[PDB]
């Protein structure tokens, strides 16, 4: 055939060792630019002044951090909102100084891993299978794009896209306390209940399964080895392990059939970390989690504190603090 | 020995009373009569050698003048601090509630 | 799609009991620390940095600058058994807010 | 004419105006009448900073830096009084305007300058017996420089001089000698000087342009270090009126 | 059903930015401010404030060297200072009049600040489009007395939900359309399981 | 050292990960 | 700088045109059932 | 503890008379300052000037003197500065500029004195958190 | 358990309640830099993955 | 930074320690009778 | 007072104020103690004797605050300047010690 | 004793490192079909 013809062949070869696939034609060089400039930045890259009011803060390696304080910082508040590519600076020293790099990594990898989505879709279709798994990928991807784009566009600002860096996440998380009152919106308990119970039925899961693998080994082997890639038969007995669980709860509280259990077990985190993503999403437009702040009072009209209030003095703790130099009027409006 | 400015004026007489000099505008908030109008023009006609010389801003009413007087004794003057003065912070020194 | 895979189901669901068993006893043991005050609170090296340098900051004492706001404007109420009482003044604050 | 809509977003708005190559006329000053300065506009196109030497026998050079903090450095709308002197000379005395504006410049190998490019209070004379302002005509004066960062600013661990704590609280129990200069702001308030050269006048407009020349400290960190000696070089515009 | 999920989903996100930023086809007269508008607003409050006090807000240096109340974008223009620097893209019939080429006009603001402007700038700065689920005014530390949550927050976020869950319908029903029409939607063929047909990767 | 130490166990890392796709126990049908 | 924005500029368009035209050459055929 | 007479009882004017209200009153005037006022005077401070909270002490120092009914009646149809030197009604809600601040149309005089008595018995209630702001929370 | 009997009294352990969780929670935070912990951090870690 | 002087040597045998022994374990176990 | 039972009596020695990754001795910390200073008696202008308020082992940081014998506030060490009332300036804070060094 | 801070490390790798390679090969040999 024709060059371009044997290009799509190999494109979309069933044979090669990683896919490539039309997705993985962004995918690659997107994750590839935002991969190296990510590790060169958080090794080297000189402080940036996150909040635009000239007090850089220093996220790199060699300029005094460990891999906890470490981050490629967000892009300058003076920038807000505004396309900022290399070629916008006069130099990579100003580049540098207003976080560039923040802004590089994140459109490029969040181009890129919503490639790896598709990516996800387009093997198994190659491959013959049902095509979901993709969808299960957009649950975390969702949450990604809550952090890096969909909460500084409502807030105005990259400034306020969660950092690259384990201390800078915290940060995020903190201030974000502040001004949502997170803990106490429903979407992030939903989230809540996702992870911890993904959590759960990952450990349930495992430890049914496991309990009810058919002996196929000695005690000197590991039983890993009484199961062989790509056999016919079951390896474990899922009548022994139901047996086990309606009887631990009760009979109906446990499933006998293995798709409605790998469907749930898909579904529940899934559907969680969506409303984890639609979360931080909805409070990027300043939709909050309950205020309950003064809602008990009494006979006379004393207030009388809750659980709440006291959550809302630590909230205030954390509002008159964060980012200290950088508001001249009483709200904090963005 | 280094020192901090602000903490060694709070020992002074602007640790006591309205500065003309030095404090912020909000504080004539604190006695009646002197705020906004007052304040304005006490704030705009500084520094003042002594308490005596804010009677001397020009275009009172006399209305004014007598307000003025019966607040001297809540005034003092001392050497204006340039930490309290610059960045417009006698008009607004970043403190709300 | 991610390089590695799964290729023996029993390994598959003995890590999936692994992995978060594993993760709650390591939270388990870090919360036996605080029982203590035992915290990985700080990093003395950042800390000895910083208090010679004011112009080296981090996302690490940005935090504890936030930590430092919340334990002095909710202990009063938090811990009414210490009968705290925070004067405005000392309350810390940046600037405005 | 030009409207916010053309102009924003091409770098403009940090560019003072200028004259035309005919605008070598010459402003009649009437010494009986009072004038002010209704528009100063300054636009630096150099920052240098003085290297610091490892000793004295060899003067330090003022070396070029890069702009790190981009379109944000002219002073403009600045106005105050222009006083006829008794000798023919004027004086300027600045009132107000946007007379500042903190510039972060790098030294060769990365060393930060912040510093407060400013003529805040500036007072600046010319020669005596300006009967006309010229192409010959030049003004030279000196400003007050203030602490770069305010009384309220609080350093990364909160320390500060109007506001913040007034020790290392991380280090409860350092000896706090060693940490005096880091823990005690201090505010400075130093002198600048500045000349400015004027190259083109409109006669007919009371407008001047020209190229200025400052020297000013930069930024001290409200007292943990010590500050760099600066240059400023840049052109001006001026619009001159009667008051 | 698929490529229409996916162009209402895209047309969802369109609309939560559009009412979100936009005030000419969402008057602010109806919707309340923007979110921009209201912080910007606030700037414009203060500035009116403490001049009327005898500020010279021109030549006001904040605690950082910027300008409390006006400072340069990165391009140079004048705009406000304080947070708001990320908002300097606003625009809004009540701020316009003291815009001029080069920005916020020092001349305008000191002279021609009209008491129109200054209430819609209090009446903007004091809805801003913050506020509980439970539609309690104000950042989320705020005491209970005033209820409101901006038609643009409900507007936004609940455009956000929909569009976002109809992305996720555009993937499922693509990936099964694809499937259903290739037809393997209802599982892998014991006898014909493609991947038994192919070459080992290694 | 610190920044040395750091940056050569994610060296190490990422040498791993090569290893483990490319140089696998390749899977063996049965 | 405009140098580097016409060669990235170049670079998307290039990648771009590959997926838009691998999607347009048959795609719906590359799949191992009804082609 | 209870909303009695007593709590309810405040100074009419200047000359020392006082006025018990009723609790329908009370009801209405939290009400009515929820309707046309807490959107910028929310628990007794003033969101767009912060100097000047509603405090009775600093209604006291207000001229004329606004720490009673009659005072803060007057305030409402035609509201000064702090030092009684000029008139705000083009920046303020009142009645003398209902066409401009609308909420303000349809508000009859008992309304205002219903708005005027939750001013001076909310920190009857409240003390130091009416017109404290966010440390009093 | 351990947590209050190694603290001063039961008061502080965690109060049993949706927001008295969350306060919890923000004391961790805020007295412990709990974020801060390997031990915490290895737990999330385990939840998550 | 002034870190403390036994992070070097801490992190290096926590590192080498275990990886060797997993090391050993490796090479021995594909060095027999295949 | 004995100098060993002054020293029980600081927080130094207390168990839980310590961190997971603080190696080695306290005195590694606050340092080797070498003496008592002596007891530390603070009063104002009026003469009024005031009391700081002790750190509780939850805090890492904790501010200065005296109060007199009732626990009224009556000086601190303030974080904003502009409103203090109780600095020790305007108060005419001292202290002076008996016993010890 | 003002000792190199690098001596401690130079002497444990220094160990380490060739008798780890010398134990690997051993272990490996030993369990070789005898
Ligand atoms: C837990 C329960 C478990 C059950 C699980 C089942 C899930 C379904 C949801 C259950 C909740 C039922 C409670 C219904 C009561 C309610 O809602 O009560 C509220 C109101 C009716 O109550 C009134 O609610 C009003 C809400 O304020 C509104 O009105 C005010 C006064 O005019 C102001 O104008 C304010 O600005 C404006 O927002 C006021 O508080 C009134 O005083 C009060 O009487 O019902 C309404 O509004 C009707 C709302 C329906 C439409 C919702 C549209 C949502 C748009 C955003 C979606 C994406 C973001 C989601 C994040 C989550
Ligand atoms: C990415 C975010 C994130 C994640 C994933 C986690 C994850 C975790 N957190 Mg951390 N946390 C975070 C952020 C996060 N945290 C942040 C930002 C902070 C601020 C510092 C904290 C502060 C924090 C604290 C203060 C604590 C955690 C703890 C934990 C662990 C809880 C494990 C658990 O399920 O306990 C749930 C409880 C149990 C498993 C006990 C048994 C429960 C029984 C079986 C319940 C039976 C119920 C019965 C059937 C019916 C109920 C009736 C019904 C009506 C309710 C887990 C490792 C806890 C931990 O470390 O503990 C050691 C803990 O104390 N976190
Ligand atoms: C575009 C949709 C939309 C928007 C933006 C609004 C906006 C608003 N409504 Mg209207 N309304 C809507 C649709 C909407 N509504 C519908 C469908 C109904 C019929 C039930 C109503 C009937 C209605 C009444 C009767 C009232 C309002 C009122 C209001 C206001 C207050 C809302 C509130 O308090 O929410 C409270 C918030 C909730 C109840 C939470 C909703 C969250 C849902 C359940 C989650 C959705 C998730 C997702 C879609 C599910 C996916 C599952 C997944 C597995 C795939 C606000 C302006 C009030 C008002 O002020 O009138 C003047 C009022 O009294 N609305
Ligand atoms: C019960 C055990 C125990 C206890 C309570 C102590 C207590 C003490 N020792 Mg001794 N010590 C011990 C055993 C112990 N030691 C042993 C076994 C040795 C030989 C190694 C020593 C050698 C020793 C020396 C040489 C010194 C001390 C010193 C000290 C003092 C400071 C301790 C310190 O800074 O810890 C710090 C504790 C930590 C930093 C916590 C480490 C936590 C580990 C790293 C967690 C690992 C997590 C794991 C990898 C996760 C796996 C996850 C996986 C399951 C998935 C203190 C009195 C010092 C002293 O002052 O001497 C006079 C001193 O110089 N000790
Ligand atoms: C001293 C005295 C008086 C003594 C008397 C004692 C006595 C004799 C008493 C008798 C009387 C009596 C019984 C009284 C009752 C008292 C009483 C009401 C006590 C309260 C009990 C209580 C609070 C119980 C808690 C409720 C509870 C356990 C709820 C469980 C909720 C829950 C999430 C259940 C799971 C349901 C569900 C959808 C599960 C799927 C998820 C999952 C496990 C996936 C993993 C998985 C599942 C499978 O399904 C199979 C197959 C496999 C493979 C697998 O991976
Ligand atoms: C320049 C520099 C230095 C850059 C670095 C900067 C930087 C910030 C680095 C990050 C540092 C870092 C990684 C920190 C994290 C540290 C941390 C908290 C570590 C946790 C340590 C620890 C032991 C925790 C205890 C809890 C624990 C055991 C967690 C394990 C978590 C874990 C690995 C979970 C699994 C994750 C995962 C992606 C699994 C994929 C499995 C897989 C291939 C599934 C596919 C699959 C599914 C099927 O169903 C079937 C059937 C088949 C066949 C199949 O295949
Ligand atoms: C084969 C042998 C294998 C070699 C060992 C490998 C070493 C790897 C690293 C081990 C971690 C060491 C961490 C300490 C860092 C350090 O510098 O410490 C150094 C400290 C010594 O502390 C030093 O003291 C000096 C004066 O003596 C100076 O003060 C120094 O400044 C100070 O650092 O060493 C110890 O404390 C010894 C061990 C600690 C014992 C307490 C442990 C109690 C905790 C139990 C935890 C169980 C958790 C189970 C979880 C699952
Ligand atoms: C994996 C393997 C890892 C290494 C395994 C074992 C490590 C042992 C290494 C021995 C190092 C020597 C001790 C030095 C200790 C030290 O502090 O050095 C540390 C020195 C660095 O020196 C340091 O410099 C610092 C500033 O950068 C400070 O001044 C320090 O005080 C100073 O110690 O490291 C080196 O010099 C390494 C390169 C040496 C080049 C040697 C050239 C000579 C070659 C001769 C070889 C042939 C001879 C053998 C023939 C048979
Ligand atoms: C108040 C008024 C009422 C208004 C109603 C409100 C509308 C909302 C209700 C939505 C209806 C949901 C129906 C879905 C059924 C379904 O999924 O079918 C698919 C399968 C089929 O069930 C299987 O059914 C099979 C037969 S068949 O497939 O149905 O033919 C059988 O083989 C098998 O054992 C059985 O388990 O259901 C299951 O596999 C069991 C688990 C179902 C529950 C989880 C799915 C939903 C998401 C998880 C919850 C996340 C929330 C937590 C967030 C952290
Ligand atoms: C688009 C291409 C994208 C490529 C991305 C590169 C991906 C790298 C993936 C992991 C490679 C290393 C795997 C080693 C381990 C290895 O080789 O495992 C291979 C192992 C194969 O399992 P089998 O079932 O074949 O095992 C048989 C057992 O019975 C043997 O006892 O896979 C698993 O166990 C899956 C669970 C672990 C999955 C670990 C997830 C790791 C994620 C990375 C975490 C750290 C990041 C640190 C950041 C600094
Ligand atoms: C910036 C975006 C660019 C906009 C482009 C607008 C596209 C609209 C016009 C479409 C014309 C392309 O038409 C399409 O081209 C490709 C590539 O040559 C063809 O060619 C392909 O045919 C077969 C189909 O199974 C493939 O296996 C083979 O690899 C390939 O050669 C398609 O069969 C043809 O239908
Ligand atoms: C291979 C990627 C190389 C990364 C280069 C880092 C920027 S270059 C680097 O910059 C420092 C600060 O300006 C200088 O002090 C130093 O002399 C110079 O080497
Ligand atoms: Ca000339
Ligand atoms: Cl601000």
């Amino acid at each position: 055939a024709n060059l371009w013809e044997r290009f799509c062949n190999w494109v979309t070869s069933t044979d090669n060792r990683l896919y490539v696939g039309w997705f993985g034609v962004i995918m690659i060089p997107t994750l590839l630019a935002a991969t190296i400039c990510f590790v060169i930045a958080f090794i080297a890259a000189p402080p940036v002044d996150i909040d635009g009011i000239r007090e850089p803060v220093s996220g790199s390696l060699l300029y005094g951090n460990n891999i906890i304080t470490g981050a490629v910082v967000p892009s300058s508040n003076a920038i807000g909102l505004h396309f900022y590519p290399i070629w916008e600076a006069a130099s990579l020293d100003e580049w540098l100084y207003n976080g560039g790099p923040y802004q590089l990594i994140i459109f490029h990898f969040l181009l890129g891993a919503s490639c790896y989505m598709g990516r996800q879709w387009e093997l198994s279709y190659r491959l013959g299978m049902r095509p979901w798994i993709c969808v299960a990928y957009s649950a975390p991807l969702a949450s990604a794009f809550a952090v890096f784009l969909i909460y500084p566009i409502g807030q105005g600002s990259f400034s306020d896209g969660m950092p690259l860096g384990i201390s800078g996440t915290f940060n995020f998380m903190i201030v974000f306390q502040a001004e949502h009152n997170i803990l106490m919106h429903p979407f992030h308990q939903l989230g809540v209940a996702g992870v911890f119970g993904g959590a759960l039925f990952c450990a349930m899961h495992g430890s049914l399964v496991t309990s009810s693998l058919i002996r196929e080994t000695t005690e000197t082997e590991s039983a890993n080895y009484g199961y062989k890639f790509g056999q016919e038969e079951e390896t474990y007995n899922i009548v022994a392990a139901h047996g086990y669980f309606g009887r631990l709860i009760f009979q109906y509280a446990s499933f006998n059939n293995s798709r409605s259990l790998h469907f749930f077990l898909a579904a529940w985190p899934v559907v969680g970390v969506w409303f984890a993503a639609l979360g931080i999403s909805t409070m990027a437009f300043n939709l909050n989690g309950f205020n309950f702040n003064h809602s008990v009072i009494d006979a006379k009209g004393n207030v009388i504190n809750t659980w709440a209030d006291i959550i809302n003095r630590a909230n205030l703790g954390m509002e008159v603090m964060h980012e200290r130099n950088a508001h001249n009027f009483p709200l904090d409006l963005a | 020995e280094l020192v901090n400015v602000v903490d060694e004026k709070l020992g002074t007489a602007y640790g006591e009373k309205i500065d003309l000099n030095n404090t912020n505008i909000a504080a004539f908030i604190q006695y009646r009569g002197l705020y906004p109008t007052l304040a304005k023009l006490i704030v705009k006609n500084a520094p003042y050698e002594s308490v005596e010389d804010v009677l001397n801003i020009p275009g009172l009413t006399e209305r004014q003048k007598q307000i003025l007087r019966e607040n001297l004794e809540h005034f003092t003057v001392t050497e204006v601090e340039t930490a309290l003065v610059e960045g417009g912070d006698r008009y607004n020194n970043g403190l709300y509630k | 799609i991610f390089g590695i895979a799964f290729s023996n189901k029993r390994w598959l669901h003995f890590f999936m009991l692994f992995v978060p068993v594993t993760g709650l006893w390591m939270s388990a043991i870090g919360v036996v620390g605080l029982a203590l005050n035992l915290r990985s609170y700080d990093f003395i090296s950042q800390e000895i940095r910083a208090a010679e340098d004011p112009e080296f900051e981090t996302f690490y004492t940005k935090n504890l600058l936030l930590n430092e706001g919340i334990r002095a404007w909710m202990a009063p109420q938090d811990q009414p058994h210490e009968n705290f009482v925070f004067p405005e003044e000392v309350l810390p604050r940046g600037n405005a807010l | 004419t030009l409207t916010y809509d053309d102009i924003v977003g091409t770098g403009l708005a940090n560019k003072c105006p200028t004259l035309d190559d005919t605008a070598r006329g010459a402003y009649p000053i009437d010494s009986s009448q009072t004038y002010r300065i209704a528009r100063l506009c300054l636009q630096p196109t150099t920052f240098l900073v003085k290297e610091e030497p490892k000793n004295k026998r060899q003067e330090a050079e003022f070396v070029p830096t890069k702009l790190v903090t981009r379109e944000t450095t002219s002073l403009d709308q600045i106005q105050g009084e222009l006083k006829v002197n008794s000798d023919g000379s004027l004086t300027f005395v600045e009132e107000d305007g946007i007379d500042f504006q903190p510039v972060t410049v790098q030294m060769a190998g990365g060393e930060r300058i912040p510093l407060l490019f400013t003529v805040k209070n500036l007072v600046a004379s010319t020669q005596p017996n300006v009967t006309s302002i010229t192409t010959s005509t030049d003004f030279k004066g000196e400003f007050n420089v203030p602490s770069y960062r305010t009384a309220n600013f609080l350093d990364p661990k909160g320390r500060g001089l109007a506001s913040g704590y007034d020790s290392a609280i991380a280090l409860p129990q350092a000896k706090e000698e060693e940490l005096a200069r880091a823990n005690v702001k201090r505010f400075s308030l130093t002198k600048g000087q500045i000349s400015l050269n004027v190259a083109k006048v409109d006669g007919r407009t009371g407008e001047i342009a020209g190229t200025f020349e400052s020297e000013q400290l930069s930024d001290d960190d409200m007292g943990a270090h010590e500050p760099h000696e600066v240059k400023i070089q840049g052109v001006f515009y001026a619009s001159i009126e009667p008051a | 059903l698929s490529y229409s999920l996916g162009a209402l989903s895209m047309m969802g996100f369109i609309a939560t930015c559009f009412v979100w930023f936009n005030n000419t086809v969402y008057p602010s007269e109806f919707y309340g401010p923007t979110g921009p508008e209201a912080s910007q607003a606030q700037a414009m409050t203060f500035l009116i404030r403490d001049q009327k006090l005898g500020a010279n807000v021109g030549s006001a240096q904040g605690p950082t060297g910027l300008g409390k109340y006006l400072m340069r974008s990165p391009t140079g223009e004048i705009i406000f200072g304080g947070e708001t620097m990320r908002f300097w893209d606003f625009r809004g019939p009540w701020l316009e009049p003291l815009r001029g080429p080069n920005g916020l006009d020092l001349n305008k603001i000191k002279n021609d600040i009209q008491p129109w402007q200054e209430r819609r700038a209090a009446e903007y700065m004091t809805h801003a489009p913050l506020g509980s689920l439970n539609s309690v005014g104000g950042v989320a530390t705020e005491i209970n007395s005033v209820n409101f949550v901006s038609p643009r927050s409900w507007l936004a976020t609940s455009h956000f939900v929909l569009a976002f869950f109809f992305l996720v319908g555009h993937l499922w029903h693509a990936g099964r359309a694809r499937a259903a029409a290739a037809g393997f939607e209802k599982g892998i063929d014991r006898e014909s399981e493609p991947v038994l047909s192919m070459p080992s990767l290694d | 050292m610190e920044t040395i130490t750091y940056v050569f166990i994610f060296a190490c890392i990422i040498a791993l990960f090569f290893f483990a796709i490319f140089f696998r126990e390749p899977p063996r049908i049965t | 700088m405009e140098t580097l924005k016409i060669t990235v500029y170049i670079v998307v368009t290039f990648f771009v045109l590959l997926f838009v035209f691998g999607f347009l050459s048959g795609d719906p055929a590359r799949n191992p059932k009804r082609k | 503890a209870e909303l009695t007479p007593e709590v309810l009882t405040v100074p009419l004017n200047s000359e020392g008379k006082t006025i018990t209200l009723t609790e329908k009153q009370y009801l209405e005037g939290k009400r009515l300052f929820q309707y046309a006022c807490a959107s910028c005077h929310v628990g007794g401070i003033t969101k767009t000037n912060p100097s000047l909270d509603l405090r009775t002490e600093t209604l006291a120092l207000a001229t004329p003197p606004r720490d009673n009914i009659e005072g803060l009646v007057d305030y409402m149809k035609n509201p000064t500065t702090y030092d009684g030197e000029q008139e705000i009604a083009e920046v303020h809600p009142s009645l003398r500029s209902a066409d401009i601040f609308p909420k303000m149309r349809n508000l009859t005089e008992k309304d205002l004195v219903a708005i005027a008595g939750h001013i001076l018995v909310e920190p009857k209630i409240l003390g130091d958190k009416w017109g404290g702001g966010k440390v009093y929370y | 358990l351990i947590y209050p009997l190694g603290q001063s009294s039961w008061f502080f352990a965690p109060s049993f309640g949706v927001a008295a969780i969350f306060r919890f929670l923000l004391f961790f935070q805020g007295f412990h830099n709990w974020t801060l912990n390997p031990f915490h951090m290895m737990g999330v870690a385990g939840v998550l993955g | 930074m002034e870190v403390n002087q036994l992070g070097l040597i801490a992190t290096a045998l926590f590192v080498l320690v275990p990886s060797v022994f997993l090391i050993i374990l490796y090479v021995q176990t594909e060095s027999q009778q295949k | 007072i004995p100098e060993k039972l002054a020293f029980y009596d600081y927080i130094g020695n207390n168990p839980a104020k310590g961190g997971l990754f603080r190696t080695g001795p306290m005195n590694k910390g606050d340092g080797i103690a070498q003496a008592w200073k002596g007891h530390a008696v603070f009063r104002n202008k009026e003469g009024e004797e005031l009391f700081v308020r002790r750190m509780p082992a939850f805090f890492e940081s904790f501010p200065v605050i005296l109060t007199d014998k009732n626990g009224v506030v009556k000086a601190d060490i303030p974080f904003r300047r502009a409103e203090s009332k109780y600095s020790f300036e305007q108060q005419g804070v001292t202290v002076s010690f008996y016993g010890g060094e």
